């Protein structure tokens, strides 16, 4: 009984690691709009939406880990 | 042409007109549409030249 | 278009492959690039316009891709072959006591257009 | 539970209508007006092609 | 020095023997002396 | 009878209007509602014009349309907050994509028939690695199976079950002793943050399938 | 779990295929192409 | 208002039909096989 | 500038600083470099070539 | 029973998969954000390039994820 | 119940681990807008806001696994 | 043996973490893509053929470690 | 005993979350320098910015480390 509990928790824990990847690729997304941005001064009416899928599809890899761990700690 | 002048003065929809009364006014608008249909495309050539259209890409 | 120059001779008027040295290393342009403003660098500096390729020595000056695709080269003077031994020597020569002598300056191109011969 | 998610969804809705819908008026509008422009210019035009 | 001169020096250099032309050699001569001014005054014209 | 029975019902329901009561007899300036589903066509019609690109471009636009549509629609009815997804059954977002990955392969057989096995070795590449460079293309072909369902499902369904988690969470913050009662304001914000971008990850995805299925059509209507 | 096992799939799976087909076909035929009617008129119109 | 037109719908959309009939019975096989657990 | 052949014309033009080309608007079509400070190459590199076609 | 439980624990490590592929898109789309604001107009022929690059890095996490969910659920 | 909540105390040590990501990110994005505005000078009015965005996004991936530390406790 | 068994299931786990890394590879090639063709749109022919080679050598390294995945589950 | 012994375990893991601010405030540092390097003058305008980033990071490892005291103390 207490070691599925216990079992169920520290592999949860396991999950948490994940996230960690998408946030710094959301962050690198990020980077590469204000450089971009600052490149051209005139790219950002096209190239925002297009960030914003980028973002998206990053976040969705952490939206999985994140959806896993739940999957464990919940049941 | 000076009757023709004052018809089609008398007859311009400048305003509002239902699409339909296009239809029955010319058939020409199913016409194309069904040839368009026929083709598979709904993109209209012109249209574009002189009304908008959101993109992404 | 390609413009290759001189004040005195035009030598090109896009053109397929060119391949270029500049304060970057080298680059080598073929049909649209993005429109960069390059620093030439005394070359050794090739020319293809389709599968012809010609062979130019070059004192260096600017490049730049044209947004136009307009590869405007401009420098002060230039053909490799007729740049081309006893001419070595006497740069050699001349190098060396400009070594020992702005007359650092003068030496530093001296020893400079000499590796950039002594290569051809 | 589930209400404190509803006071979370009042919320978006308020914002939404804040800050989108005035937007989205002007937006509607503008494409009206472009649309009306065209039609009474191409009105215009048939007109001129009579008097010619 | 600048880095037109420093272009033109190495264009001296290229036009260092026997493998070449004159117009390149008539290209390398150098005539003025630029006239230094001051004020009117004139700082002597010290050949270029 | 089922609650999935239900809401697809109320989804067909909903869609009808948007093509029904959006415009009044239909008139040539068109009603303001009608304005935003002919961005959204022209928005579509530009993509796979921009994907496929054929002649058939426009003829496989009703689909492409009706799968933008459809995630569209069930991505803000999801996100009421006494709604129960379509998509919380994973199974069938998943069975959708499935259904259009075997009509990706089932077209590619009938479009160009034992050389549609061509698509799965891209380009020349050394002699003893072009077999190499069809197993882990095959194996990537029919990943396409369920990575364009799954990524809806799980956006959808992990946004959902985060948001109630945090309602759940912040409804114990409120049994805490009193001083959480003052300065509690800051949890309920970010319920509202995430609930702004569940919506953005909603509509998102409906263009991200819609991309997808595009470019698996595009190299399924035309080889390599 | 927010429920993960049904036994119900074909049941959700009959009910869902179907709205996939009606919408499909009810696009197609219906309001895709009073839709290309609007473009169609406006530039019918506007060519004259 | 709605005035239909009968888009290509035929040979268009063979292959999605029939990948629709194939999943629809796979699935009753899989509901009968997860209703046993 | 020699107008035509029986025309001379004085002319004049303006010679662009390298503070003028850094923010010329379309400068940001124009880009490689940043550790090569080209506007103040080019400006010494324009301000011959332009000096001589003007001499000529 | 200690099975079950290596169940559990086993699926979590799968998860730590997932990360790099996380990465791996975020990389395109930074290429693609580059690439973009550098010419402008070689858009339209690498945004398909982009979406290809997504789909192969989505493609490595994903079978991260299934192993996952083959241990969680067995 | 001694082993569970030793499971517990355990597991909200890995969770910290998720926020790492979340500092790097921070930075990523301040030091993208440092870069941008040095280049440019003047694109900073319309970059701010891009960067207050950016900051919140990445933010909200380390919140989620802070929270998940908090479950676990 | 249930000690075994439950070792088999760990062990899978611990082999899938190698497939992180050919995941951030492919789009490390993908980059170099993008930004080469920026560069110069028509090197793009050239470098297509590359482009795939380089593909399938990244994603071969993660092939390898998903395979002593499936040998620890299955074998 | 466990529960005390998984205490002090909790603690060591607890000190890896905090590393990944350590790396990001340098990151942010550096950008200031390379910047500040680049323009010269941009500084008064840039460092209110890089001060207010520098913190914003700073605050992430400051959760992990009262993630590892909150263990510690209870």
């Amino acid at each position: 009984m207490q070691l599925v509990l216990a079992a169920k928790y520290i592999g949860a824990g396991i999950s948490t690691i994940g996230l960690l990847g998408a946030g710094i690729g959301i962050a690198i997304v990020f980077a590469a709009l204000i450089n971009g941005v600052s490149r051209n001064p005139s790219i950002k009416d096209t190239v925002f939406p297009m960030a914003i899928l980028g973002f998206a599809l990053s976040e969705a890899t952490g939206l999985f880990c994140l959806m896993v761990s739940f999957l464990l700690l919940f049941g | 042409l000076q009757s023709t002048l004052d018809n089609i003065q008398s007859a311009r929809p400048f305003d509002e007109l239902t699409v339909d009364d296009l239809t029955k006014i010319k058939p020409e608008i199913d016409a194309k549409v069904e040839e368009m249909v026929k083709k598979g495309k709904w993109d209209v050539p012109g249209y574009k030249d002189r009304f908008g259209n959101l993109n992404v890409m | 278009k390609l413009q290759f120059a001189l004040p005195h001779e035009t030598l090109y008027s896009e053109v397929t492959q060119v391949n270029l040295p500049a304060k970057s290393g080298r680059i080598g342009v073929l049909a649209n690039h993005v429109p960069t403003v390059e620093q030439l660098l005394p070359g050794v500096v090739e020319v293809m316009e389709g599968s012809n390729s010609k062979k130019f020595f070059i004192s260096g000056g600017f490049a730049t891709v044209q947004p136009d695709s307009q590869l405007c080269v401009t420098a002060i003077e230039a053909p490799l072959e007729s740049f081309s031994e006893n001419i070595k020597n006497l740069l050699a020569e001349a190098k060396k006591n400009v070594s020992s002598s702005r007359e650092a300056a003068e030496a530093a191109i001296q020893v400079e257009v000499l590796e950039n011969l002594q290569s051809v | 539970d589930e209400s404190i998610l509803l006071l979370t969804f009042l919320g978006f809705t308020g914002l939404v209508a804040k800050y989108l819908a005035p937007a989205y008026k002007d937006f509607a509008d503008a494409r009206m007006k472009k649309v009306s422009d065209v039609l009474n210019a191409s009105r215009n035009k048939h007109v001129e092609a009579v008097k010619d | 020095i600048s880095y037109a001169a420093y272009l033109n020096v190495a264009a001296q250099a290229i036009r260092s023997t026997e493998l070449q032309t004159a117009s390149v050699l008539n290209r390398s001569q150098t005539d003025a002396f630029y006239t230094q001014y001051k004020n009117a005054s004139e700082p002597t014209p010290i050949t270029k | 009878l089922t609650t999935f029975s239900l809401y697809t019902i109320i989804v067909l329901l909903v869609i009808t209007s948007l093509y029904t009561l959006t415009n009044n007899n239909n008139k040539i300036i068109g009603s303001r509602w009608l304005i935003s589903q002919e961005a959204i066509y022209d928005t579509i019609m530009n993509m796979t014009k921009g994907q496929i690109g054929g002649k058939n471009w426009g003829l496989y636009f009703p689909m492409i349309f009706t799968l933008f549509m459809f995630i569209f629609i069930a991505n803000l009815i999801s996100m009421i907050p006494y709604s129960f997804a379509l998509s919380a059954h994973l199974v069938f977002i998943i069975s959708l994509s499935i259904v259009i990955w075997l009509g990706n392969t089932i077209l590619g057989l009938y479009k160009h028939g034992w050389v549609f096995f061509s698509l799965f070795v891209p380009a020349g590449t050394p002699l003893p690695l072009v077999p190499l460079l069809v197993i882990i293309e095959t194996l990537s072909y029919f990943a396409r199976a369920i990575s364009l369902g799954l990524r809806l499902g799980s956006n959808i369904l992990a946004g959902h079950l985060l948001m109630v988690i945090l309602a759940g969470l912040t409804f114990n913050f409120m049994l805490i002793n009193l001083f959480t009662l003052v300065f509690g304001f800051v949890p309920l914000a970010m319920i509202l943050a995430i609930m702004m971008l569940e919506f953005a990850i909603g509509i998102i995805q409906g263009y991200v399938w819609a991309i997808l299925t595009a470019s698996y059509l595009k190299d399924a209507v035309y080889l390599h | 779990m927010p429920q993960l096992v049904p036994f119900y799939f074909m049941n959700q799976l009959t009910y869902g295929f179907l709205l996939m087909i009606t919408l499909l076909i009810l696009f197609s035929q219906f309001f895709l192409p009073m839709i290309l009617r609007l473009y169609v008129s406006r530039l019918f119109i506007s060519k004259l | 208002m709605l005035k239909r037109f009968p888009t290509p719908i035929l040979k268009v959309y063979w292959p999605f039909f029939v990948a629709g009939a194939a999943v629809y019975y796979g699935m009753s096989k899989a509901a009968d096989l997860s209703s046993n657990t | 500038d020699p107008v035509s052949s029986l025309s001379f014309e004085p002319s004049e033009k303006p010679i662009f600083n390298a503070k003028t080309i850094e923010q010329s608007p379309s400068f940001g079509k124009f880009e490689i470099d940043t550790d090569a400070n080209v506007p103040r190459d080019l400006f010494e590199y324009t301000l011959a070539n332009q000096m001589l076609t003007a001499m000529a």
